[PDB]
């Protein structure tokens, strides 16, 4: 799973 | 008062004792209800010290002020377990709480209400009414993708925004993000807070459907909520919410269009071959046409392949299906719109007739 | 036989995969039988101890065979598929595959070969019934089985024929439920223990309707047919107890009451009860029963009704949790107990009906 | 808890 660019 | 004492009518007690009791689930005395008469008014409250949650009950026969806290699964199985129509009569008797009625009696162990928590004193910054239907469609639209126990505090909530004449509720958890937005019509000023994941629970399951319409109260550290005879109040979480404005993909350049209920059933087909903790699924797109593909480690494989409209670049990306699954759920609308730029970004997914909600979706690698 | 193949509708698989999962720690006991042979395609599904087999005809060209496949799995694909859809399986190496329109599925598979097989028996007694008796009798004294009691034969419910009936008995040597229906035939005399497991699978297979219950028992088997299903269970070994032994001798304290005033009464003085001990008091008057309950925190509850008596003043003690298993097993209108003293056990019953009676053993409170 | 005579 990627990360969102939060 | 010293001596509390007030008669009510079952079918007067029982949806109140229900939905203070919500809080509930370590200090003694959050176990127990805060009962209050005073001049006509019984009051109820229930807290689990970050949120409380009030309810009034007009007491129409003679009564007596005071207040007292009692066990709150025995009182409410008690007035449950009474016949329909029965008159309950409570009062205490020195540290006792005496429940009567017919030829039944039962006698609860208190504990003092100057010993019950209250919130501090606060002041609201904005006020504003709208019908408990939107308020459902705002929590029901997003809750699903508050984090859970996540160590940025402020992801296990939800953000309530008011911005012109509208009230939005998002929610993320790293991995998805949801969005949604409805009309106040009443022109509001802008405020951006956070209500913990507990609260937002609390008061979605508050909200009876009916007609009575809610009353919303947001201070800087609290928020309060007004429906009918009930007032929900909730501390605020402390912590700066990420932008859904800069979460949201830029120019996603492939646009895919399929119908619901087809698209949820194939990947939820599909999900039945993935793997049991990654449930990761690939997706593939070409002209007009959607490929679904799951596996496992025991090298079982489901593939579906669905008609859609679709006329942009051939790609190939990776999804946890439970997210896409999530998503599709949450929709509840004949045809979806997948807004696509390449394997390694978000997804924003929406309704293909609204923009009223959004979902992102950051993928897995492949 | 070695290219197992079939094609089947979504609607006549269902039910069936349903079914055959009902008995589902080791690999092979998670996955369901396949069998293909002349129009038949038949499921098994097993825990070792009892078995399911469902028979589905074939109407499409289909060629022999036999496989296992994760039940689960192929259940929950079956099901997924949209109302209405054809099913094609087919075996391919060690992988089953399973096509539905532009839907593929490639399951892992485990050999035929290995699928355990209950040991082969002899039918001894065999009967037809309705399935809404056979649901009667289990429901009436289900509840009053041991769970994992060290009397073995207690984690189970006595299957008894006896002229023209039909008997159920569970007990877990605190309480017991006996229950009997005629049934039509005269039957040769027999008693035998199904397990606890067993007897909630047969339960699970009574669908309400018409098709009537063939049951064949063996001495270490029982076997039910309903419809396109045949269930087959091993039997406990021990010598249950007799329920004539068990049932109050000449009770001479009679009550009569409402069976949901008496049930509403025990669940509300119940709410105070010690959560460990579940100790009620009953106290018998004239055309009175007052039942009280408290817990260690002293909290209390008292109930005050009236009934029909005119017995003897007693008090007797009871674990309510036993007392209102009864009453709500009863779903009557009006219920008597059966009373002797502080000491002995209460007979319970629908004071309309004799078919089934409850024996409820007192605590000293 | 008393046990039924069984």
């Amino acid at each position: 799973q990627a990360d969102l660019p939060l | 008062g010293s001596h509390m004492k007030f008669t009510v009518e079952r079918e007067h007690l029982l949806k109140p004792l229900q939905q203070v009791s919500g809080p509930l689930g370590t200090l003694p005395i959050l176990g127990n209800l805060l009962l209050q008469v005073a001049d006509g008014t019984l009051s109820l409250t229930g807290t689990d010290l970050e949120m409380e949650m009030v309810a009034r009950v007009a007491l129409v026969q003679p009564h007596e002020p005071g207040a007292t806290t009692v066990p709150a699964r025995k009182f409410f199985d008690i007035c449950r377990g009474l016949p329909e129509g029965a008159e309950i009569a409570v009062q205490l008797e020195g540290e006792r709480m005496l429940v009567r009625s017919g030829r039944s009696r039962f006698s609860l162990s208190t504990l003092p209400a100057a010993d019950f928590p209250n919130l501090d004193d606060w002041q609201s910054e904005v006020e504003f009414t709208l019908p408990q239907a939107t308020m459902k469609r705002l929590i029901e639209a997003t809750q699903f993708s508050m984090a859970h126990q996540d160590v940025r505090y402020y992801l296990n909530g939800m953000l309530f925004e008011t911005e012109g004449e509208e009230l939005r509720t998002v929610a993320t958890d790293g991995h998805r993000l949801a969005v949604c937005s409805m009309p106040i019509g009443q022109s509001l000023p802008s405020h951006s807070v956070i209500v913990p994941r507990k609260g937002v629970i609390e008061l979605m399951r508050m909200l009876d459907g009916g007609d009575n319409p809610l009353r919303v109260q947001i201070g800087s550290n609290n928020i309060r909520a007004h429906v009918g005879d009930f007032i929900f109040t909730s501390k605020l979480v402390d912590g700066r919410f990420p932008d859904y404005r800069r979460v949201l993909p830029k120019n996603p350049d492939k646009h895919l269009e399929a119908g619901c209920d087809l698209l949820k059933q194939a990947f939820a087909r599909a999900a039945i071959l993935s793997n049991e903790k990654f449930r990761g699924v690939r997706l593939y797109v070409s002209e007009n046409q959607l490929k679904i593909t799951a596996n496992n480690p025991e090298q079982e494989e489901a593939e579906e392949i669905l008609d859609v409209t679709y006329s942009g670049a051939e790609m190939e990306i990776g999804f946890n299906v439970s997210y896409v699954l999530d998503v599709l759920n949450a929709l509840k609308c004949e045809n979806v719109r997948m807004m696509l730029t390449d394997s390694v970004s978000s997804v924003q997914i929406e309704d293909a007739a609204s923009q009223s909600a959004a979902y992102v979706v950051m993928p897995m690698r492949l």
